This record gives structure tokens, sequence and C-alpha cells, in this order.
């Protein structure tokens, strides 16, 4: 899907023509890059969609009248309520009462 | 990421050709005195996208029901339409009825009604008082604690739940029913 | 100095009566043959004549004189409520030490 964002927004596809070597020895580290840092980690595209039902409405036969895909989310529990206090000015530092 | 915590809010009401209106507070929504204004609440974020999933249904669907019912000359196609917008907006009011009977809801209920009375007993007599026990008033003034009980929370943007109102007055969208 | 004429209080004097109190402000007034007993020994007063001066101490501390300023300070002139007073005492006491 990136990709798709990619050739979207820019058109083409350039490379820096270093490879077929460099890349491929220098880096994987694009590989390292996505690995510990963000907050997007690699998973398995079954464990993705567990939280995702489906569900049909139908005619006689029958063909589907009205279909929805939802998330499957709990509310609550809790609503927090608290008052700033600034410990020095000009500063975000703050504790939360 | 947090917000400011105060509200204020309003329920208008006719009786025998005489306006009353009482305005409310946050805090008297807690049962409290005086106010802190220091204090700010965590937005439910989460929260809010959920009962948006119900709110963007219900208007959008309005919305487009409507301009149905215009490009619809067909009589069998039309009654079918207008069934269905006055069966989901009914759903919708006794929803927020149903808020409106909550901690919140019914003290919330009951100032408004304390301040009318207050304001019947100067202007007049208080024995039209009785008019705010009839059927309609009654579900009216719950529908409102309601919306406002959701909006002094994140779970309501004020510019959502009016536009949510216009949809439950676009169909009549009370039935009475004793 | 308050004059009030005893035959019809809701006219004379609504303040006074009880009635009001409960928040009966209809014509209606409460009804004189009803349940159940009772008797009170004593009450919670607070005292009438008294102007006094409190040192406050090299320490010392005293954990109930200041609890009880805060109400003398809240009540001998308005500033807020009493509960008002304490959380401003916190966020006082939370920013500084």
């Amino acid at each position: 899907i990136a990709y798709q964002d990619m050739v979207k927004q820019r058109g083409r596809a350039e490379v820096i023509f270093s490879d077929e070597e460099l890349s491929s020895t220098i880096i994987p580290w694009f590989i390292e890059a996505m690995s510990e840092v963000s907050p997007f980690k690699l998973r398995p595209i079954n464990e993705t969609t567990s939280y995702i039902g489906q569900t049909s409405a139908i005619d006689h036969m029958g063909q589907p009248s009205h279909v929805v895909v939802y998330e499957d989310w709990q509310f609550a529990k809790e609503i927090t309520a608290f008052t700033p206090v600034k410990l020095a000015n000009n500063s975000n530092q703050r504790f939360l009462d | 990421a947090s917000t400011e915590f105060a509200y204020e809010d309003a329920y208008s009401v006719t009786i025998r050709n005489k306006r009353y209106t009482a305005e409310v507070k946050e805090f008297e929504l807690l049962g409290l005195g005086q106010r802190r204004e220091r204090v700010r609440i965590l937005k439910p974020t989460v929260a809010h996208a959920i009962i948006q999933m119900w709110y963007s249904w219900f208007v959008e669907d309005d919305r487009t029901l409507a301009a149905a019912r215009r490009t619809s000359r067909d009589d069998a196609e039309k009654l079918a339409i207008d069934g269905r917008r006055m069966q989901n907006a009914v759903t919708l009011l006794r929803k927020i009825e149903m808020i409106g009977t909550t901690g919140i809801g019914a003290s919330a209920v009951h100032l408004a009604q304390s301040r009318i009375v207050d304001q019947m007993a100067g202007r007049g007599l208080i024995d039209d008082s009785s008019d705010l026990h009839v059927g309609i008033n009654r579900h009216r003034i719950r529908i409102w604690a309601g919306l406002a009980v959701l909006q002094m929370m994140g779970l309501l943007s004020r510019s959502e739940a009016e536009a949510l109102t216009k949809v439950l007055g676009d169909s009549n969208a009370l039935g009475m029913v004793v | 100095g308050f004059n009030l004429k005893v035959k019809d209080l809701n006219g004379s004097a609504r303040g006074l009566t009880q009635a009001f109190a409960i928040g009966e402000l209809k014509n209606q007034l409460s009804v004189g043959a009803l349940q159940l007993p009772l008797q009170f020994t004593r009450t919670f007063s607070a005292s009438m004549t008294s102007e006094l001066l409190w040192e406050v101490g090299k320490g010392n501390i005293d954990p109930v004189m200041y609890a009880r300023l805060f109400f003398q300070y809240a009540q001998a002139g308005g500033a807020l409520s009493v509960d008002e007073l304490v959380n401003q005492f916190t966020e006082y006491h939370q920013s500084t030490a």
C-alpha cells in the first residue's frame, strides 16, 4: 500500500543505483530501522484482523440486502478528571492531581 | 490531549403562552458547590468514536432518506421510506431518554424543574406547573437531559448534537403512544 | 425585628414556613394527622459572643487550629467555600512543597 501511496505522489520511482550490491549488503538495516524503533511493529497477517467481525442481512434465497463490517470494541471503564499543577513557570512540567 | 472542564446548557419551555427558561451548570449536575474551574477532563477520544458510529448512521441516513423521498415519485416506495425514518428516529429518542434517567440525567431534570417552578411562583400562579408533568413536556425535558449529559462528557460535540436534534425534528418523530 | 401575622403564615412570611423549607410552595400545607414519634436531647450549634486571638506558634503546626481557621476564613467573610479553600491549598502545597 506504501508503494501505491508513493507512486501516487511521486509518479515515478528512481534508484540510487548503488545496487545491485550496496543496499543488499548495506542496508538490510531498513529492516532494522523498521524492527525496533517503530510503533508499527511486524505482525502475522492472521493476528491483525482479530478485532473485526462481519455480518450479512439477507433476502429469501438469499443474497444479502445489508452487509455490515465492524470492530468489536469495549467501552468504559473509567473517566479521569484532574487539576494540573505548575511547579515551574514557562514549562509544561506538571503534576496532575 | 485533554480538555477544560466546564459545561453550560439551558432547557426552555412554553407554558400557558408564557416562556420559562432554566440555565444549568456542570458542578450543579454533580451536586456540589461552589465550582472549581481549575480542573480538567481527559478527552475520551475512544468512547467518542464509538457513539460517532451511531451518530453517523442516524444523521447521514436521515439526510439521504430525505433526498430519497424527493427523487421517489412512486407512492409505494415512499410509504416505506417515511416508515424507516420515523422508525429509527424513535429508537434514538428511546436511547437518549434512557440516558436522561441516570445519576446526572435525573439530577439534571430536577434542577430544571426546580428553577422553573421557583420561576412560576413569582411570575404568576404555580398551578400551571401541572403541565410540566404532562406526557409530552416530560418526554421533552428527558431528551434534553440526555443530550446534555452526553455533552458534559467528551461524548457529544455541541455542533453534532444540535444537528442530531434537527434529525429528530425533521421527522415529527414523536409517537405519543398513551 | 421581624414582625409577622400568625393567622396566615404563607401570606405573612413564606420563608419561615416549614412547608417552604422542605420544598412545598403549593397551596397545600402539611397534613396534621400522620405517623411517627421522636425526642431531641442535644444539637450542634456554634458559639455566640466570642472574639478570640489565636497565636500561631514556633512550629508547632496545630493540625486542628488551621482547620479551624480555614472555616473562620470562609465564614467571617465569603471566600468561596471551605471546601474550595482546601483544594486551593493542595495545589499550592503540591506546586511548592
